[PDB]
DNA sequence: AAAAAAAAAAAAAAAAAAA
DNA sequence: TTTTTTTTTTTTTTTTTTT
């Protein structure tokens, strides 16, 4: 199952 | 240096898909093309925000050449007795505009303004209860006059607030609620957690009998606090030369809680 | 597409003719014609609002080719803790004029001329609870100055307001009030709302004792809730390709409440 | 019984 | 010296093509052409000057053996409290006519005249939040009388200010905007300012993870922010006999700002 | 992607 | 010989919770 | 019956400046 790594999410944000 | 390396990412955030992530956003679309308004209750370590987070993030702001972004999802937060004035501040900001100078009916109409032609299709509140009784009015006429879904997050007291005004309390009578783990999917999860998010050179087995019992008592069932203590333990461990998390490092860990 | 053709239909909004609404208008146009003050109070989801836009709209604007429009009804609602400057902001943009800078004494000098000439009869005014004391001084100087009627809509609450002042209290002493749905009336409107708003390619027969009984509890009467939960369940019957509600998707959506 | 269509009665208005 | 010569390069200042920047040219050709007024708005830093420099540079002034210049473009910027007599002045100079002494409609009426015969088709007036509320007057009455398009630029508060007007909030209604960069917009970015704008010997890769992370905390999106950082990086760098912008030379850059 | 010197376009000017 | 932008200015006001 | 203390509005006659 894959995991979202937070910072990740946010780095990536609109 | 490898143990270094390691304990840079143990030390970080994650999400973890389950079910009760999943539940909350095929609940929430629902709500967001119906329209409608609705709560989120639970108990104060359920993972209530990172759900949230999950669904907003799913929903990235669009842009084109010239107008403004389009921003289906709206996610504020307020600070303590929260009242009109910085609701409207905070809505503004988020949608990227400038804030100026003037009184609350100005910051009003400007809100719907950059409300409208921006679509925006929900509007979440966390910790709903912050907010001073007199916001409420300007919530139930936000819902009732854009179509905007409102989302009210919180705990057991948001119900005992709302309950205080009939008003609100149908508007926002739908809800959805967050609990414990238990059972099977409280061992499963365990398990998801070594495998999916741990991921140490040799791994310990939690799954066993010896080691559940370790965790269940320390965490009874909350995601926030199993996920504090296994990492605890494992960057405990790593800056100890160990492979995995045994026993005596778990119980060290698990007794300053 | 067929279904989408419907479900654009089913989430949208009417007003289906009701007894309430029925008294309501002959009851307010009495009122009118007497140039009399009053109040309607009622429970918050009984659907008092919408029967006074059923009544606006029944009595439109008039214009001839030089003079402003001849306007009997103007309905406004008041924001938060309204103020004295407020109101005649509202009352002057509903009658189409342009609200230009200057302090209250002349927002009102400008509001008693628009409400002239224009004809105006009647000013309702919804959620009447939100404007601060202060203002009801304008309210009743008006009532009193012009052959306009004032209407106050709103909940129990306003009583209890409206009780503190002894002047108020009697200028606006006659009253109607809305309620619950119950026993017959109940059961006919729920047939009503089968065959005048579901339209399904079957229909559910929803008089029925097993279906009756399931709706009761769920909406106690309130007609809020009885258009919610129908239209909740259609649409979500038809997303599953069913002609019909039946029970159960209608508990199924009775339990999310 | 004829019902109102909402928007209807809006669009019409004066 | 290669060092010098190379530092007096990148001390330098060039206009990167952008999709804002071709898409104002392409809106405003638009409405050049359709003889309409409009408005630009945006944030402080943009870049919303140079774009507009853009477009009158590629609209160069013509010229016969005999009569006075074709200039399809004027640009002109002014002072704080700018009025009426201050904006003939600037027209008439841009032009390049000489300006004699006289009183406002002498200004006025030779403004028109050097306006007409001499072809121009648009005036593009930036911080046009400087002007005068009179001068309004004046700039209306030019855009209705010659085939004259107006564009006004500027930031938020320029909204702020046109609203304040009904006459003039009309004529210039049609707007485009200028925003932040942000996700992939951003990172091919800064790739293109490194091959296309810095140019080192060996280059630093800007659209590493770990190199992304300090500029875009460093600048939050906007290119004027972004092209300092960078500028000050690479000639800090040079000095210094570096081939490359490293991660302690940029971070001890962003850290002054 | 060409680049347009600044101060070029400038002493390029009518 | 006439318009324009502050100038803070101190009251004035309910108005809420705890004990 | 008592004690803080807390945020919001409202007009308000003066003062200086300029073209
Ligand atoms: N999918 C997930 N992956 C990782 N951690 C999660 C996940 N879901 C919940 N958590 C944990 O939840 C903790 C954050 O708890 P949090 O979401 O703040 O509680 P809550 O749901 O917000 N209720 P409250 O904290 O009272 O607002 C973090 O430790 C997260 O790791
Ligand atoms: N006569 C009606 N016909 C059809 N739908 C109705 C009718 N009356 C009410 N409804 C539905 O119920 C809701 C009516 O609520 P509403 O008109 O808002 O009551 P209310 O008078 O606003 N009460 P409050 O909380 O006091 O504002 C609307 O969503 C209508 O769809
Ligand atoms: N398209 C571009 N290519 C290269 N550099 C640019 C570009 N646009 C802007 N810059 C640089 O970024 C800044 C642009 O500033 P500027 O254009 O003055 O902001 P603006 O758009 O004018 N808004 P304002 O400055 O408030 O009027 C300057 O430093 C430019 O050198
Ligand atoms: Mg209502």
């Amino acid at each position: 199952i894959e995991v979202w790594d937070y910072e990740q999410l946010r780095e990536e944000y609109g | 240096e490898w143990l270094q390396a390691e304990i840079a990412r143990l030390k970080g955030k994650s999400i973890v898909p389950l079910q009760q992530v999943k539940t909350l956003h095929d609940w929430l679309d629902g709500k967001r093309k119906a329209r409608k308004s609705c709560r989120v209750v639970g108990e104060s370590r359920t993972g209530k925000t990172v759900a949230c987070d999950a669904y907003r993030y799913r929903h990235k702001p669009q842009q084109e050449a010239g107008r403004p972004p389009t921003v289906p999802v709206v996610y504020i937060r307020p600070h303590q007795k929260c009242g009109p004035k910085d609701l409207f501040k905070k809505i503004t900001e988020y949608l990227k505009y400038r804030v100026t100078k003037g009184t609350v009916s100005d910051f009003r109409d400007r809100t719907i303004e950059v409300l409208k032609g921006c679509g925006v299709e929900m509007l979440i509140i966390d910790e709903a209860d912050r907010l001073k009784p007199e916001t409420f009015a300007d919530v139930r006429d936000i819902a009732e006059d854009l179509g905007i879904a409102v989302v009210l997050v919180g705990t057991d007291r948001l119900d005992a607030v709302i309950k205080r005004d009939e008003q609100v309390l149908e508007r926002f009578r739908a809800h959805l609620r967050f609990g414990k783990l238990s059972g099977e999917d409280f061992k499963n999860t365990v398990e998801m957690w070594e495998q999916m998010v741990l991921k140490l050179p040799v791994s310990s087995n939690l799954k066993s009998k010896e080691m559940l019992r370790i965790l269940t008592s320390a965490t009874e069932g909350y995601i926030g606090r199993l996920d504090e203590i296994l990492r605890e333990a494992a960057i405990r461990s790593l800056s100890r030369g160990l492979k995995k998390i045994d026993k005596a490092v778990l119980q060290e860990v698990a007794k300053e809680y």
